[PDB]
């Protein structure tokens, strides 16, 4: 009955920066029945405080819960670097849905992605299907932005996927690879991989001729 | 300490069913698709609302969720949820129409200089299923540098995943560089050379 949604999507802090998490939902939830909870990368989720303001046991003191009504808030006193993870906020009252999530990453200096790009192998191609992939290397922030062009033509089949944050240098890498079959490919010549990111002033471009 | 263990998670086909049970020493049972968030399927959820049917044993320490006539959708990690909360490990529910199958292996040879002790391969580890596959470069030797992405579910539905690494431009002529694809659940272990183009 009642829908969820939480800001931000993804936040961006330094260890020892103050977070405030927020839950929103379409019609009223009761203070007895919100609950806050924390999940880590490859872990099962952790209850953080239920009843919008009451923690669970062995709990820090940095998790505050806040709120009543239509809006709650989860405050981080001063984040430490196991506090980097993903926040869901869930109502249990008429509905029980968890919300959407809040991404809290640690905020790095910015670095721009380091751009490559692989031609199809001439054993795949041996197959019947030619897959370019073109890498977006160690960036910050995580949002980036790729684009494909088979010939100076833009295309509307690919697919893409991101790391998570990586837990030494604390950047992100992001593959997309164009797939087209070998009738497709053997046609056209030069292909190219366009790369837009905060980091760089001006969109990268990185291609390849079929013959090389 | 409280603790929950988790069992019958497996391969399903889109029309099958399956059961999958808990036993602790009011429950809640929760699902998450790969990538996706928390979704909560019933302690119903109105995609599961019918086909899932919750039930509970006092006596043999269990609850159950009775998966009947899955569909795709359906593909994620199932929890258990019951003031000091206990989760389950999880166990991965998967429902295809796909039947299992090795990675086929292409090397993503070294060019695009980008130079200066940068220079970037990997392997392509394409067409298999279910998951998940391992990557290792060198036999375990290579560790700094190497990204292995998650994998991207094809319109087949077979699983595509890229696994890279970045080395000094001035060792790929003197090092060489394989990697280790494993793919346990169809028994496969694969090693491909990448040598540049």
């Amino acid at each position: 009955e009642i829908g969820l949604t939480q800001s931000p999507g993804t936040l961006s802090l330094s260890p020892g920066d103050r977070a405030t998490l927020s839950c929103r939902a379409t019609q009223r939830v009761g203070s007895d029945y919100l609950a806050w909870y924390q999940q880590r990368p490859g872990q099962s989720p952790r209850l953080l405080v239920y009843g919008t303001s009451r923690r669970a046991a062995g709990i820090p003191d940095r998790f505050s819960g806040s709120g009543s009504g239509t809006d709650f808030t989860l405050t981080i006193d001063r984040l430490e670097p196991e506090d980097f993870a993903v926040y869901y906020c869930r109502q249990y009252e008429t509905s029980f849905s968890f919300g959407p999530g809040t991404r809290v990453d640690l905020k790095r200096t910015v670095a721009a992605p380091s751009v490559f790009i692989f031609p199809p192998s001439d054993e795949q191609l041996k197959s019947g299907t030619a897959s370019v992939v073109c890498l977006l290397n160690n960036f910050y922030p995580r949002e980036a932005k790729v684009q494909w062009k088979v010939d100076n033509l833009q295309s509307g089949n690919s697919q893409e996927s991101v790391t998570e944050q990586d837990s030494k240098d604390s950047t992100y890498s992001l593959s997309s690879t164009l797939t087209l079959s070998k009738a497709d490919y053997e046609k056209h010549k030069v292909y190219a991989c366009e790369v837009t990111h905060q980091g760089l002033s001006s969109p990268v471009t990185k291609s390849f001729n079929r013959g090389e | 300490e409280v603790q929950l263990v988790e069992s019958g998670g497996g391969l399903v086909k889109p029309g099958g069913s399956l059961r999958l049970s808990c036993v602790g020493s009011w429950m809640t049972w929760v699902r998450q698709a790969p990538g996706k968030g928390l979704e909560w399927v019933g302690h119903y959820a109105a995609p599961v609302k019918g086909r899932f049917t919750v039930s509970r044993d006092d006596s043999k320490r269990t609850l159950y969720l009775q998966m009947n006539s899955l569909k795709i959708e359906d593909t994620a990690v199932y929890y258990c949820m019951t003031l000091i909360d206990v989760w389950g490990k999880g166990t991965t529910v998967t429902v295809s129409s796909a039947s299992t199958k090795g990675p086929s292996v292409f090397p993503l040879a070294p060019s695009s200089k980008s130079s200066g002790g940068t220079a970037a391969l990997g392997c392509l580890v394409k067409d298999y299923f279910p998951e998940p596959v391992t990557v290792s470069w060198n036999s375990g030797a290579l560790t700094s540098g190497v990204h292995t992405f998650p994998a991207v579910l094809q319109s087949s539905g077979l699983y595509s995943l890229s696994s890279v690494v970045t080395v000094p431009s001035s060792s790929l002529g003197t090092q060489t560089y394989i990697c280790n694809v494993n793919h346990k659940p169809s028994n496969t272990k694969v090693d491909k050379r990448v040598e540049p183009k």
